[PDB]
């Protein structure tokens, strides 16, 4: 609802296009439009400068299971 | 020792709380603890909060035996005071509970009958197969 | 008694609260349980009629209120069942009442007969009749 | 307690000094100052031992490093 | 004796609510009921067996009746590859209009469910083509269930009640089970296959009203009795045969062709009949070994006692084992459970590489569901086997009668077994995790060529020994000239090699570096689960921390905070801990199978060949990629037929999380909360008129552990089933 | 009521009697030890199962053993 | 050659992978000025990649169909250096470490309170013990022959 970009004409385009007001009222929306959609960058970061983050995204998971 | 009686002993000064007696006391049983204090002092109740014990004989009503024993052991450890507690039933029967022989259990006393003694090592018990299909247990033999 | 698990507060012990609670049908000891149960059922059914017709699945159609009314009646029936079994497992045929015998002051008073097989049976019957009557009255008043 | 407080203060001061030294030596602060909008801040540089040099991303301003 | 638990007074005396909770829990432990004898226990077991048989028959009859009444069998049999089978209809007052319009599938006129059980193909293969046949089968199964119930009631009566000496007759029971239960049944199945199923496959119809006027073979029974059996294998079905029609058929009824039918991609029916005939003959021959009232045969006791090696390397040998096995029923239960688990795993591994039903290979969802179901069942059975073995050690073991036999020596050196199992588990886990992490880091840094990839040469050599020419070796069956090849070429390899050298089927799929690590992970899981169960079974009678564990029983909470604290000290806790490892291992196996088969079906095998060597590939190319269609069951815009599965998906997750609540939080907090709630209920007005009859208390320790385990397992199973079915059915490829 | 048993390996150090919170165990004269005494558990019906007596007992294995058994109002620690 | 594998110098996917890596490096290299240090670092990276690929081609590994090298643990004489020799080296090192640790434990077992020696190591004794591991196989073999290896 806040962050985004503005063209020269004066229109504002948000990062996710204002889907919070209609998709965040159900658990399936929280799982699909937030966890599934926004995790594309972290899992596809291999071979780039962000790859380290991706490795952490795995490592922490392991530690969590270890706690059990 | 001959059991005593608690006819009309007063009670300590307490303001009341929600940790007191419940329906079990009216239905099943409750406990009464009596002691004697040489001076007026403040102690801590097992149910939460602090109370003041009047000089002389004091009486208190509790719900379980564990609370009575905890209060009595605190009194003996800190104030050096002798105490005794009974159990009271709905029909009016009063049963003497604390020291039955007149002496504390930690002190050996002649004339005491032994219960639950097994004259063998703990590893001499029979296997559970030997006591199968019978109402007894291996440790009972 | 400071050694009883209860405290005295302005809310729990006030003349207004005491009078209002003692005048409720659930605390009238002298009255036979049927007349109290009738009033209790009437009030409960009249209250229960509303939400079913206001938030039911068919609340937007023309049938809505009627359907809702029916649902309310059904609930009453279930509640009546939840009463009947509670009697059967609680009170025997020949045992006397188990209500407290003495009042707060200390005066001896007759125990309530509501905690008895016949008393509870009368209470449940009156509750069922009053609930049905109240549901019918609420439906008639709302949609006539 | 007093001595432990003094030791904690010393550790905090050491951490602040380290942060300032990293900002001074290995950073693109001067390049970011002129064009703050189009340059990403960076104050850490990774060695070139194993192959971790891919972690030196193109933050901007003629510098390669980890974006802070 | 007077409350609900009439079989236990001790549980009926306490006034709390646990009297209810334990009352359901100990209803089937016949050895714990007071005033119990051997006769009553055996008779109750017999009656329970009869009831179980009746329930199974009723379930099968209900399935058949629903398929007949609300299915499309007659529409499905005509075009098997272009019709979706229907299980049963859907009636739901909560359904909206879009759901009603979207759940209508197939030729049905209303909402229906698609049957992934795979019974349509099974019933089509054996010769059912009409609804009347299904109705008749349902009626017969209902009659069988009624007969089973009647028999149970009859044998619970005093006049027909058997004695204990009857239940302990091992030789007669073994002879009868080996001769009549296994051999006669196979002979009858061979007769059915020859008489009904095969003519149905060739376009003819043979039923009860005309099966005496139709000859299964034109020659008759003459060749069988005279000796020329080869006359029954003269004219096999041609390669252009179409199932269910009289085009390109044959007359042979017993063959050894091998391979698969070209159109249906399934085994030939004549091969199945021949296999059943041979199996029945072998069982009938072998069911005559043990002695009975006729004065000839073997005695099992002498057979066991005679096997003691000279030199005393095995102690006293097998002396006293016969009485130990016969007197204890937990030993028998453990052996039967182990055998059944092995058999179930074998069935799961075999039914996907050598299918026996028509048009089932092209139905992918059925294959995946059947494999996952059977593997999970086998895992549970294998866990139960060790559980009952530990129970046997606790209860029915006599140290004096088993002096210096194999069981005593097994109990003698538990430390070496446990230490070696721990070493193997540590080795496998360490190295598998290290290799996976190294490959993941190498991929992360952008240099895939530095991976550690090791070829599974042993398995590839074994595959090449069967006649696979995708690697290069020419060993045994692969070489053109060899004793084995020349010996077998005339009969079964002409079809076997053709079937095994095709790339479409699942027979001996090609393997590479990606299967090595998964196989080692499976081995690690097996080793760790075996270590846990073996330690639990062996340390049941006692240890150094508690040398009198056998006195307390099989299940008990703990032994107090003394001696440093003793939690999870019983063997029930060992089974409890091994359940998690069993679930994890089965999950790994199912993940591997599903990913490999879905990549094979989708048309590209390079994805698995490349992305399965590191764990980020598993996380990205398997779960995240395939969940896109499943999570879109319902959206703000609308919904489709997958919606229900999506719901179930989320449902499973919830249950899983709920298990955690019972698995970390413990009893004292909840007991204090319950006390506070009881005070609150007692003090309030207008609600103190209602009073409870059983005092509310918090759950016990073992009860809470069991509840948490049940929640965990239910969530696991439901979530994986929903994901697998939705992902496999969204694409149908 | 749980079952409390005492074996003859006891040396009469009186720790178990002091550790009990519900006055279950006491001491009686005996003959086969230096301390000339041994413990006993007459008031078995008052046992709760805390196993403090086993916590305070010096021996190779405990000379006092508690086996959990049929529960009641007293052994469940209920005050309501 | 073995199990349908291709020598890594012959395979084309290896050269394709090298080309992709070089192009990916040059794509980032094109941004910076020729005299800038990042250009020198990227040129060094390119040279390292070329040297690594040349060495992998020289060593005679077998890439598969995907173009990545594979390891053979059969024991074939042509591929002993992939597994067997590092295995022998690792076994030697591990035996050294284990022998040194066991020798130190046995040496400190004599004293009255070995626990204080375990929590606070003594350096001269450990330094004397450490260098005896260079001959650990011979000592272990002789102790096994005598019978001092296994406790009784
Ligand atoms: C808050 C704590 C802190 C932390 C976490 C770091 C972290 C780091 N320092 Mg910095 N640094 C700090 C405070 C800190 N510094 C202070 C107070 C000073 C002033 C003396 C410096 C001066 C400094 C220098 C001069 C260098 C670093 C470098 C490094 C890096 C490598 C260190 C190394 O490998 O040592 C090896 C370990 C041992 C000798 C043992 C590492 C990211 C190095 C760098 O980034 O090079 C590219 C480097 O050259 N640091
Ligand atoms: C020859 C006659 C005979 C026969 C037929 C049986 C048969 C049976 N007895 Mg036995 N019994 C006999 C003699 C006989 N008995 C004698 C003389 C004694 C006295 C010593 C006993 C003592 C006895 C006892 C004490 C008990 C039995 C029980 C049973 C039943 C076992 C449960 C079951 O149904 O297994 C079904 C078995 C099979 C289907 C056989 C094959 C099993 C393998 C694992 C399957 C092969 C898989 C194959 C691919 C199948 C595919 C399925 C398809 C859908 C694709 C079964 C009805 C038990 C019972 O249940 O009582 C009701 C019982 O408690 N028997
Ligand atoms: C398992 C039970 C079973 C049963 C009950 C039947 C039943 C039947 N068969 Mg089938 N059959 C079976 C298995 C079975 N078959 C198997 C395994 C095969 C493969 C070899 C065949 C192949 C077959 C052929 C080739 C023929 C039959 C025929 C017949 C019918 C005549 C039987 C007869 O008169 O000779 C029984 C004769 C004997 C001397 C009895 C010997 C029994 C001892 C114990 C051996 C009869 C309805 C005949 C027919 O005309 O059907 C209408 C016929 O032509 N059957
Ligand atoms: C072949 C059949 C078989 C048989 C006859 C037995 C027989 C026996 N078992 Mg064994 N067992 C088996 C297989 C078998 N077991 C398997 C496969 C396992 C592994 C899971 C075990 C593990 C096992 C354990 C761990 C124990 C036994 C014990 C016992 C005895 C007690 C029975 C009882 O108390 O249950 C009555 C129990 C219940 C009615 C309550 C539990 C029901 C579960 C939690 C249901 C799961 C919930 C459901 C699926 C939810 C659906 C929700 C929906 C959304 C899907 C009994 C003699 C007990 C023993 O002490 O023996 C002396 C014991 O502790 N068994
Ligand atoms: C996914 C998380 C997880 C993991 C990794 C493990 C791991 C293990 N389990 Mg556990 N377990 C778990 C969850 C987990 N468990 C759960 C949920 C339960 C149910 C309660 C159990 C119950 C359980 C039982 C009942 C048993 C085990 C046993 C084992 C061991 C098996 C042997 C082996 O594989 O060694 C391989 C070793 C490893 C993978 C350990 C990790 C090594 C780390 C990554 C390396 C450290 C290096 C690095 C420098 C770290 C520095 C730290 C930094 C601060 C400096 C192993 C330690 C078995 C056992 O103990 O065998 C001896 C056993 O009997 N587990
Ligand atoms: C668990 C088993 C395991 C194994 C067997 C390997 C194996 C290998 N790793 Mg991997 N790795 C692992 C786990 C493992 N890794 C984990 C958990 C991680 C994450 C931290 C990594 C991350 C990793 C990196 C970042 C790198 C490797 C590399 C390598 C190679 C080392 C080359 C080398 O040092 O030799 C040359 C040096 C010696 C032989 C040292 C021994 C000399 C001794 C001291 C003798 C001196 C006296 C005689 C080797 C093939 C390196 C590579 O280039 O691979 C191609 C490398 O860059 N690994
Ligand atoms: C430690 C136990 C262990 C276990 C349980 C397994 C388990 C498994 N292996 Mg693995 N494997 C191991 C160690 C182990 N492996 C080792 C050390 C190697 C050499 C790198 C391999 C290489 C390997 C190959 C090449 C293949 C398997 C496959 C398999 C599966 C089939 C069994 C087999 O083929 O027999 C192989 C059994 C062994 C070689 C026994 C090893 C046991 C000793 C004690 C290990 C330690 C020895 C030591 C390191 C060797 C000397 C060093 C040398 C340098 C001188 C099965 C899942 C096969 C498969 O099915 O793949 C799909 C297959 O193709 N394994
Ligand atoms: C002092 C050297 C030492 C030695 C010779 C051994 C020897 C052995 N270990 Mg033990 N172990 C040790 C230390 C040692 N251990 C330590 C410190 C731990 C706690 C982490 C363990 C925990 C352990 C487990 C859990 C297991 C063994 C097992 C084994 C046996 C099989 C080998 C193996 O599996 O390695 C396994 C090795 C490890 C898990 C780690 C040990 C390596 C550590 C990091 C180094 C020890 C070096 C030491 C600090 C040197 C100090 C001396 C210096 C001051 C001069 C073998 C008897 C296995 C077994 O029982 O087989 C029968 C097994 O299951 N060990
Ligand atoms: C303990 C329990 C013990 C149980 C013991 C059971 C014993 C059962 C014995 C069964 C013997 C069956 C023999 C069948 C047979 O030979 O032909 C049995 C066959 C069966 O006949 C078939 O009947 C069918 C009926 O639908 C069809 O008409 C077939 O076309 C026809 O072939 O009769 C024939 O004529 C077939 C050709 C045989 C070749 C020519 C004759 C060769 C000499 C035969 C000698 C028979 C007598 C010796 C054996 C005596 C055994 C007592
Ligand atoms: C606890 C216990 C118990 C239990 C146990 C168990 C549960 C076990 C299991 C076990 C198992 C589970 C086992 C298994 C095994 C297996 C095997 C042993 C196999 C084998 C195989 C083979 C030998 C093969 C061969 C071959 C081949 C390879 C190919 C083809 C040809 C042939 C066939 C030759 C009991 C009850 C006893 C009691 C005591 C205790
Ligand atoms: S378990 Fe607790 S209450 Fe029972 S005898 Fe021991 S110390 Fe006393
Ligand atoms: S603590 Fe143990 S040894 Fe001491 S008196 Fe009690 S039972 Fe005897």
């Amino acid at each position: 609802d806040v962050w985004g970009s503005i063209s020269d004409q004066g229109v504002v385009t948000h990062i996710t296009g204002g889907n919070f007001a209609q998709s965040s009222i159900t658990i399936n929306g929280w799982l699909r439009d937030f966890l599934w959609a926004q995790a594309s960058q972290v899992i596809q970061s291999y071979g780039s400068s962000l790859s380290a983050y991706g490795l952490f995204f795995l490592g922490a998971h392991f530690v969590w299971a270890f706690s059990l | 020792t001959p059991p005593q009686l608690d006819p009309n002993t007063p009670s300590p000064i307490f303001a009341g709380s929600t940790g007191g007696l419940l329906r079990k006391a009216q239905v099943e049983e409750f406990y009464v603890i009596t002691w004697n204090s040489p001076k007026e002092q403040i102690f801590e109740m097992p149910t939460g909060g602090a109370a003041i014990m009047r000089e002389g004989p004091n009486l208190l009503k509790l719900a379980r035996k564990e609370q009575c024993l905890a209060l009595g052991t605190r009194l003996r450890s800190k104030y050096k005071i002798t105490y005794q507690f009974y159990r009271v039933f709905p029909n009016g029967e009063v049963q003497y509970l604390h020291p039955k022989d007149g002496v504390y259990p930690e002190k050996a006393n002649p004339g005491r009958e032994g219960v639950g003694l097994n004259m063998r090592s703990i590893g001499k018990n029979v296997s559970p197969i030997e006591v199968k299909f019978t109402g007894k247990q291996s440790y009972d033999l | 008694d400071p050694f009883i698990g209860s405290l005295e507060t302005p809310v729990t012990s006030s003349p207004l609260i005491a009078w209002y609670l003692s005048n409720l049908p659930g605390y009238r000891t002298a009255v036979n349980p049927l007349l109290r149960g009738v009033e209790v059922g009437l009030a409960h059914g009249f209250f229960l009629v509303g939400p079913f017709v206001k938030a039911g699945p068919l609340r937007n159609t023309a049938y809505a209120g009627s359907a809702g009314s029916l649902a309310a009646a059904g609930l009453v029936v279930i509640l009546s069942m939840c009463l009947t079994i509670y009697g059967i497992s609680s009170f025997k045929e020949g045992e006397p009442s188990i209500a407290p015998s003495l009042t707060l002051t200390g005066r001896k008073k007759q125990p309530d007969q509501l905690q008895t097989a016949d008393g509870w049976a009368k209470f449940t019957g009156g509750f069922f009749f009053g609930g049905i009557s109240g549901v019918t009255w609420a439906y008639f008043l709302l949609y006539v | 307690v007093f001595s432990a407080h003094f030791g904690q203060l010393s550790i905090i001061f050491l951490w602040l000094s380290g942060m300032y030294f990293h900002g001074a030596r290995f950073s693109n602060y001067e390049a970011w100052l002129s064009d703050p909008t189009h340059i990403g801040p960076s104050a850490q540089v990774v060695w070139s031992i194993v192959g971790q040099e891919i972690l030196n991303g193109d933050v901007g301003g003629g510098f390669r490093g980890i974006q802070i | 004796a007077l409350r609900f638990p009439r079989f236990s007074q001790g549980l009926a005396q306490d006034p709390t609510t646990r009297r209810i909770w334990f009352g359901i829990a100990t209803a089937h432990d016949f050895e714990n009921h007071d005033d119990i004898t051997e006769e009553r226990l055996y008779q109750n077991i017999f009656a329970s067996h009869f009831g179980q048989l009746a329930i199974i028959f009723l379930w099968t009859s209900g399935n058949l009746f629903h398929v007949a009444w609300q299915g499309n069998f007659e529409a499905w049999v005509q075009d098997p590859l272009h019709v979706r089978p229907i299980a049963h209809a859907i009636w739901d007052p909560h359904f909206g209009q879009p759901a009603v319009e979207a759940f209508t599938r197939g030729g049905a006129l209303g909402p229906v469910n698609i049957a992934y059980s795979g019974v349509y193909q099974w019933w089509y293969t054996i010769g059912l083509r009409t609804n009347g046949d299904l109705y008749t089968g349902a009626l017969f199964l209902l009659f069988l269930s009624a007969i089973s119930l009647i028999a149970g009631w009859l044998h619970l009566q005093p006049k027909w009640k058997p004695s204990v000496s009857w239940f302990k007759n091992a030789e007669s029971r073994l002879n009868h089970h080996l001769s009549g239960l296994f051999g006669v049944s196979s002979l009858a199945w061979t007769g059915h296959l020859v008489h009904v199923a095969i003519p149905g496959s060739r376009g003819e119809y043979v039923r009860w009203n005309n099966f005496l006027g139709v000859l299964p073979h034109p020659q008759g029974l003459g060749p069988l009795f005279t000796g020329q059996w080869n006359l029954y294998a003269q004219n096999p079905d041609s390669s252009s045969h179409l199932f269910g029609t009289s085009q390109g058929t044959g007359t042979a009824i017993l063959t050894l062709l091998g391979g698969f039918h070209p159109q249906t991609q399934s085994l030939w029916l004549t091969d199945i009949a021949h296999h059943h005939l041979a199996i029945a003959i072998l069982f009938l021959v072998a069911g005559h070994m043990y002695r009975t009232n006729f004065g000839i045969g073997h005695s099992i006791k002498d057979l066991l006692e005679a096997h003691i090696p000279p030199g005393g390397r095995l102690g006293r040998g097998h002396r006293g084992l016969y009485d130990t096995i016969n007197n204890s029923i937990h030993f028998q239960l453990g052996l039967a459970l182990a055998s059944l688990g092995v058999i179930t795993s074998l069935v799961a591994q075999h039914m996907y590489s050598l299918p026996a039903y028509a048009f089932i290979a092209q139905d992918f969802t059925t294959q995946a569901a059947l494999y996952t179901h059977h593997q999970y069942i086998a895992g549970f059975i294998m866990t139960g086997a060790f559980a009952h073995g530990a129970i046997f050690f606790i209860r029915d073991y006599n140290p004096e009668q088993n002096e210096d036999n194999v069981l005593a020596r097994m109990l003698d050196h538990k430390e070496a077994i446990i230490s070696h199992l721990s070493w193997a588990s540590l080795f496998l886990g360490f190295h598998t995790l290290g290799l996976y992490v190294h490959n993941d880091v190498m991929l992360a840094f952008g240099t895939p060529e530095k991976q550690i990839l090791i070829e599974p040469i042993f398995a590839q050599w074994i595959q090449s020994a069967h006649g696979k020419t995708s690697y290069g070796f020419d060993v045994l069956l692969s070489s053109t000239n060899s004793p084995a090849f020349n010996a077998g070429r005339s009969i079964w390899l002409p079809g076997w090699l053709n079937a095994i050298n095709e790339n479409s089927n699942s027979l001996f799929l090609t393997i590479g570096p990606g299967d090595f690590l998964v196989h080692h992970a499976i081995a690690l899981g097996l080793h760790t689960t075996t270590l846990i169960l073996v330690k639990g079974a062996l340390d049941a009678r006692g240890s150094k921390l508690m040398p009198d564990k056998k006195d307390f029983g099989y299940s008990f909470p703990c032994d107090g905070p003394g001696r440093g604290g003793t939690c999870d000290i019983s063997a029930w806790d060992a089974f409890y801990l091994a359940v998690f490892w069993m679930l994890n291992t089965i999950g790994w196996v199912t993940f591997y199978w599903h990913w490999k088969h879905i990549t094979l079906w989708q048309g590209n095998v390079s994805q698995f060949n490349e992305s399965s060597t590191y764990l980020m590939g598993w996380l990205r190319d398997y779960l995240w990629l395939n969940s896109s269609q499943l999570i879109n069951g319902y959206n703000p815009f609308g919904m489709n037929s997958l919606s229900v599965w999506a719901w179930m998906f989320l449902f499973g997750h919830l249950v899983w999380a709920t298990g955690f609540m019972f698995l970390i939080s413990w009893r004292g907090y909840w007991q204090e909360l319950i006390e506070t709630l009881a005070w609150a209920h007692e003090r309030t007005p207008l609600a103190n008129l209602i009073r409870w009859r059983d005092k509310p208390v918090a759950l016990s320790i073992v009860q809470a552990r069991l509840v948490g385990l049940a929640h965990f397992s239910v969530g696991y199973i439901f979530t994986y089933a929903a994901f697998l079915i939705a992902s496999t059915s969204g694409k149908f490829g | 009521s749980h079952s409390v048993k005492i074996y003859d390996t006891c040396i009469g150090c009186t720790q178990c009697v002091r550790a009990c919170p519900t006055d279950v165990l006491e001491m009686i004269p005996w003959d086969g030890c230096k301390a000339k005494q041994i413990a006993s558990a007459p008031r078995t019906e008052d046992c709760v199962g805390c196993k403090r007596c086993e916590s305070a007992c010096p021996t190779d294995f405990l000379s006092v053993r508690v086996y959990l058994w049929h529960e009641t109002t007293r052994s469940m620690g209920l005050a309501y | 050659d073995i199990s349908g594998l291709t020598p890594c110098k012959d395979s084309k996917q290896f050269a394709k992978r090298e080309k992709q890596q070089i192009k990916k490096l040059e794509s980032s290299l094109k941004l910076y000025a020729p005299e800038s240090a990042p250009a020198l670092a990227l040129n060094a990276q390119i040279e390292k990649t070329k040297r690594r690929f040349d060495n992998y081609g020289k060593y005679g590994l077998l890439c598969g169909s995907d173009g990545l090298p594979h390891l053979i643990v059969n024991g074939d004489q042509r591929h002993w250096g992939e597994f067997i020799t590092p295995g022998i080296l690792f076994l030697y090192i591990a035996g050294w470490i284990g022998w040194v640790g066991r020798s130190y434990l046995i040496a400190i077992s004599g004293e009255k309170k070995p626990a204080m020696k375990e929590i606070i190591i003594d350096v001269p004794l450990a330094s004397r013990i450490i260098f005896r591991g260079f001959i650990w196989p011979v000592a272990a073999y002789r102790e096994f022959l005598n019978g001092d290896l296994i406790a009784k």
